[PDB]
């Protein structure tokens, strides 16, 4: 009987955090600094990561900057939802089976098997074509990250355009990064190292390079940042790349695209995306 | 249904307008029409033939290229971006509501309001609200209480906009005292505010970020600053505005996309935007 919308997120902090519920089945109460409490929400997902392995579905908690967005955008406009995590864990990219198929919430958006994406989805081309994409809620762009004492002028460094086994790089499979460094021909040379090293997740490959199995990791730099202020063992260098934005994706026939979009730009205009910003970014 | 009505605006380094070769336009620049009154008890007046040249003019020929469509190009006569009086929208917003236009193109800023009765692109320039003061001026930036409240202040802070844009709207809307104790310090155009600046009569200047940064970048001795690192409060972007339900939006939106992806938004940043400070 649910007419609630269907809402696809992905684990990436700091927009979305991900984290067992308790043996009740409800959320851990938390405080913000400023002392408010953290809103939170019950995120579906499954258990086992793992590639090319059997999804266990179980109640899992939800919250940031992309939580606080929808709990907004659901107050503003008025409509129910459930929120999930994409069961293949991925953003979403267009790969050849002759016919072509969406992965990641962007397949998942498609199929049906939501409604709406709620996540930091960076909006391009290649996806623009397929569905509709809300004003941007962030402006950002593309940043690398390393180990501190790793020195790197950014992604014109002699180390990245020039390859080599010795400097492994990556950024995530399936995945926007993943779109850009294949769709431009100046950076073909690039792709062919990173197509061999790229990480299932954003949290996979952080990990892997305080763990000094990868070198430098291409990301976006609204997450980048906020892991090199959390990990002081780990430094952002270089300037900004590839700048882009992220937004709430919709099929094209939604009936809320409108009214998603104006939300998006009063929220910028009265200062609740700054105040967003301020609680979980900066 | 390929010839398009588009409507522009003057604002350095955006669009830019020029004399004709005194005979049509040459270099990177197109043609653009302005009616000019005979006198001011008539409504009779004729089109004076103009060159338009920028960043946002160069967009439009890419977009032209693109998507394919051919133009006639004119500079709005009644206002100026766009302000909405009793309902009634005036500027390059009126003519896209009113349908004399198919399009508008310029230093167009996106917002809530102007979304309800036109069809924005996706944002091709990042602007919002910054704030304008002489090197060494004091001020965190917006919300400051040298603006918030003025008058706990001996003599009490000199700060405006120019009226009827996005800026002096968005005021209006979050910050009430700010806004009618500002009212007084209106400035005519940014070549005003900049000379009040100068000229030791105005203390702040708050207006468009893009065209600040601009402005800053390119100030003789570099004696006025944006403050922060050119903070932007109430983050937006310039957009071109379609007819509500425009066919064109999903082409040209698609285009803008593929000129971010391809670098060539950048190099009309490095080619318009860029400055000396
Ligand atoms: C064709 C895709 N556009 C871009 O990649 C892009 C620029 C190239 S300049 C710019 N500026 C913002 C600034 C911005 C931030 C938040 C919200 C908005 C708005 F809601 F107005 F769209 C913004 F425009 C967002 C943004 O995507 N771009
Ligand atoms: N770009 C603004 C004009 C300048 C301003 O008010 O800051 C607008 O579209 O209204
Ligand atoms: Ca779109």
């Amino acid at each position: 009987m649910s007419t609630r919308l269907k809402i696809v997120t992905i684990h990436q902090e700091p927009f979305v955090y991900v984290k067992p519920t308790l043996s009740d089945g409800t959320c851990k109460e938390e405080f913000t600094v400023n002392g408010d409490p953290v809103k939170k929400v019950i995120c579906t997902g499954p258990n086992d990561t793992s590639p090319g392995s059997p999804r266990h579905t179980v109640p899992q908690c939800c919250y940031g900057f992309c939580i606080d967005l929808l709990i907004k955008l659901a107050r503003t406009m008025n409509f129910t939802y459930e929120v999930h995590l994409v069961a293949d864990g991925k953003f979403g990219t267009q790969e050849r089976v002759n016919k072509k198929e969406w992965n990641g919430m962007m397949g998942e958006l498609l199929s049906g098997q939501a409604d709406m994406i709620v996540a930091p989805l960076t909006i391009n081309n290649e996806r623009a074509q397929y569905i509709e994409f809300s004003k941007p809620f962030k402006y950002q762009g593309l940043t690398i990250l390393v180990k501190k004492g790793t020195r790197i002028t950014g992604i014109n460094d002699p180390r990245l355009r020039n390859p080599s086994d010795k400097f492994i790089y990556a950024t995530v499979k399936q995945s926007s990064v993943d779109i850009y460094f294949r769709r431009q021909v100046e950076l073909s040379t690039m792709y062919r190292h990173m197509e061999k090293h790229n990480y299932e997740s954003a949290a996979e490959a952080i990990q892997a390079v305080r763990d000094n199995k990868l070198h430098a990791f291409i990301w976006d730099s609204a997450v980048l940042e906020f892991e090199a202020s959390q990990k002081c063992d780990l430094v952002t260098t270089g300037e900004l790349f590839f700048r882009s934005g992220f937004g709430i994706g919709m099929r094209k026939d939604s009936p809320w695209k409108q009214n998603v979009s104006l939300s998006i730009l009063k929220s910028h205009e009265n200062g609740f995306m700054e105040d967003l910003d301020k609680t979980w970014v900066r | 249904d390929n010839h398009l009505s588009i409507v522009t605006l003057e604002e350095a380094p955006f669009v830019i307008v020029e004399d004709i070769d005194p005979e049509t336009c040459v270099r990177n620049t197109v043609p653009c029409r302005k009616f000019v009154k005979i006198n001011n008890s008539t409504n009779e007046g004729m089109n004076v033939k103009k060159c338009c040249k920028g960043f946002c003019i160069d967009i439009l020929k890419k977009l032209s290229r693109t998507v394919k469509f051919t133009y006639d190009l004119y500079l709005v006569t009644n206002g100026k971006h766009g302000k909405k009086v009793n309902n009634v929208w005036n500027g390059m917003i009126g003519e896209v509501v009113y349908q004399r236009a198919v399009m508008a193109v310029g230093s167009l800023t996106i917002n809530e309001e102007r979304s309800e009765v036109v069809d924005f692109s996706v944002p091709f320039v990042e602007t919002g609200i910054s704030v304008m003061v002489s090197r060494g001026t004091q001020v965190t930036g917006l919300s400051d209480k040298k603006f918030q409240r003025p008058h706990d202040y001996s003599p009490p802070f000199r700060f405006g906009t120019v009226p009827n844009g996005s800026t002096e709207r968005n005021i209006r809307n979050n910050y009430p005292y700010m806004h009618q104790y500002m009212t007084k310090f209106n400035q005519k155009g940014v070549e005003d505010a900049l000379v009040s600046l100068k000229t030791g009569k105005l203390d702040a200047f708050i207006y468009d970020a893009a065209v600040l940064n601009y402005k800053a970048g390119r100030d003789e001795g570099c004696k006025l600053v944006t403050i922060g690192s050119g903070y932007i409060f109430a983050t937006t972007g310039y957009g071109i505005a379609l007819q509500k339900g425009s066919p064109w939006k999903r082409q040209i939106d698609l285009a803008l996309l593929q000129f971010v992806g391809d670098g060539e938004m950048e190099e009309l940043e490095t080619l318009w935007l860029t400055g000396i400070c």
